[PDB]
């Protein structure tokens, strides 16, 4: 659950989605669940043909990487709670 | 807090697959593997009608967008 | 059982891990968990087999991710 | 919701995840879906395979021959 | 007759065991569990459709995982 | 037991393989027991092959999530 | 509703069913289970006619439902 915890910490927060599927995606993360899935608003090209779309749900296990600012993560807290959780 | 798409509940939505693909429909049920339950199936690169009422396993689904 | 007691055994052998992919790792084992997951020190990669041109040697240890290992073997 | 015991010692198919068919007699099943299949033959042309035990992890339809 | 009984029937015997994918393995039979991580013992791996990738010598830890036949010989 | 040896180099370098041909090269700020990782001032590195020829390309971010699923082998530079 | 619900609720009806293999199967449900495994009689299987047969969930792609089907 570290990462859920994590994820909604970047809430209100700009995020670059890279899917599996070489689907980039940017826009605002409302959203997050157990799975790891992602509901974003404002969603932007940084990308598929796409019409007139605001908000969007990602599937978790479909995501390859999320692009984050250094400015959103206290990296410390980050760490220790990364010692913290049992594996 | 938790992610639902009930925000997206009786409305026209893309999806859009893991192999790509390119579907419009209309939301009328989900659950919480994201399985859905998708009226009026359009595919986009051929604007094919294919169904009047299908049932769509999450395991397909990359995406869906609000339309 | 005794699938978990292999898992005491080898500790500190040399062992292939091979991996879905078919990249074979040659390595002492440093440790192993239930999911497969796998330490390894002195790590060489080759594909598919031990005899094949070598592609990576790894200085540290390597760990090896547990859903990716297609089997452990011994030598 | 499928009950096994009425295709026991019969000829069924049997489609796997990896693109593997393989045709036997049922002789046996747990709950899980793992058979025992005998006089089996494994399709990907084709080989016999005497008496097989198939995982139903990997167990993707299954059908009458 | 249950699968399982089968498998624990065929310890200490020879074994093919069948992947999903186009290679094998046989060997003899040494253990199993209940996800079926099998245990073989100096185990001939092969690509099928065939090469002889390795001869192993020992104990071999096969991840169930990718499993698909099992058949006793 | 793997998994807390990888607890060893937080805050230190690791070089990490996705499959796909692709390798990503970073700090290690946070990752769990699916190996879903987070890196920072990563790197990766896609091998691609564009008319039967081999082509590496790069790109850089400043911190990174990384999905578990498809990470290999994670090591260190 | 329910895509489960749904289905269960369709025990009688003919459908269509894509695997991941892109195999199609046709029939009329005659079972459902929690996983959205399947039994259909009246089978015909595209890339085939059979009397019953078994389809894993995890397996499926998508089902064409009955156009009348509210």
């Amino acid at each position: 659950m570290l990462f859920f915890s994590f994820f909604k910490t970047l809430v209100d927060q700009e995020v670059v989605v890279e899917l599996k599927n070489d689907i980039e995606i940017k826009g605002t993360l409302q959203s997050v669940d157990q799975f790891l899935n992602l509901k974003l608003d404002n969603i932007s090209s940084t990308y598929p043909h796409l019409g007139s779309v605001r908000n969007i749900f990602i599937r978790g296990s479909t995501v390859r990487y999320v692009y984050l600012n250094k400015n959103m993560v206290d990296t410390n807290l980050l760490q220790d709670a990364t010692r913290r959780e049992v594996m | 807090m938790s992610a639902t798409l009930k925000d997206y509940l009786n409305k026209r939505v893309v999806i859009i697959l893991v192999d790509g693909e390119s579907l419009i429909a209309s939301l009328n049920g989900f659950d919480k593997n994201t399985n859905l339950f998708l009226t009026n199936v359009f595919n986009r690169i051929s604007k094919e009608f294919i169904s009047k009422a299908q049932l769509l396993r999450g395991s397909e689904i990359a995406l869906v967008g609000l339309i | 059982s005794v699938t978990t007691e292999f898992l005491s055994d080898i500790i500190g052998k040399t062992v292939n891990v091979k991996l879905a992919s078919g990249l074979l790792y040659s390595g002492r084992l440093e440790s192993i968990d239930g999911f497969m997951n796998v330490a390894l020190s002195s790590a060489t990669e080759h594909y598919e087999s031990n005899n094949n041109k070598l592609l990576n040697k790894f200085n540290s240890d390597v760990f090896l991710r547990g859903t990716q290992v297609m089997y452990i073997s011994e030598q | 919701i499928l009950d096994l015991a009425k295709y026991k010692d019969s000829k069924i198919r049997v489609k796997l995840m990896g693109g593997k068919l393989v045709i036997g007699v049922l002789k046996g099943y747990d709950q899980l879906m793992n058979l025992v299949l005998d006089d089996t033959v494994e399709y990907m042309n084709a080989r016999k395979l005497g008496l097989t035990v198939i995982r139903g992890t990997i167990l993707v339809s299954l059908s009458s021959a | 007759i249950l699968p399982l009984e089968v498998i624990d029937k065929t310890i200490n015997q020879k074994v093919l065991i069948v992947l999903q994918s186009n290679r094998e393995f046989e060997g003899t039979l040494v253990g199993f569990d209940d996800f079926v991580n099998v245990i073989l013992e100096d185990a001939v791996e092969w690509l099928i459709d065939n090469e002889k990738v390795m001869q192993h010598h020992g104990r071999m830890l096969l991840s169930g995982n990718n499993i698909a036949i099992l058949v006793p010989g | 037991t793997p998994l807390d040896l990888l607890k060893l180099n937080l805050d230190e370098r690791v070089y990490i393989k996705l499959r796909g041909a692709r390798t990503l090269v970073g700090t290690l700020q946070a990752f769990d027991s699916h190996s879903n990782i987070v890196l920072s001032d990563a790197v990766e590195t896609i091998y691609q092959l564009n008319n039967e020829e081999l082509s590496e390309s790069e790109r850089r971010s400043e911190m990174v999530f990384i999905r578990g699923d498809t990470v290999t082998l994670i090591s260190t530079p | 509703m329910l895509p489960l619900y749904l289905l269960t609720n369709a025990k009688g009806q003919q459908m269509q069913i894509e695997l991941k293999n892109g195999e199609i199967i046709q029939g009329i449900l005659t079972n459902v289970d929690n996983w959205m495994n399947l039994t259909l009689s009246n089978v015909t299987e595209y890339s085939v006619k059979l009397n019953e047969i078994y389809i894993r969930g995890t397996f499926i792609k998508f089902i064409k439902l009955q156009d009348n089907i509210i």
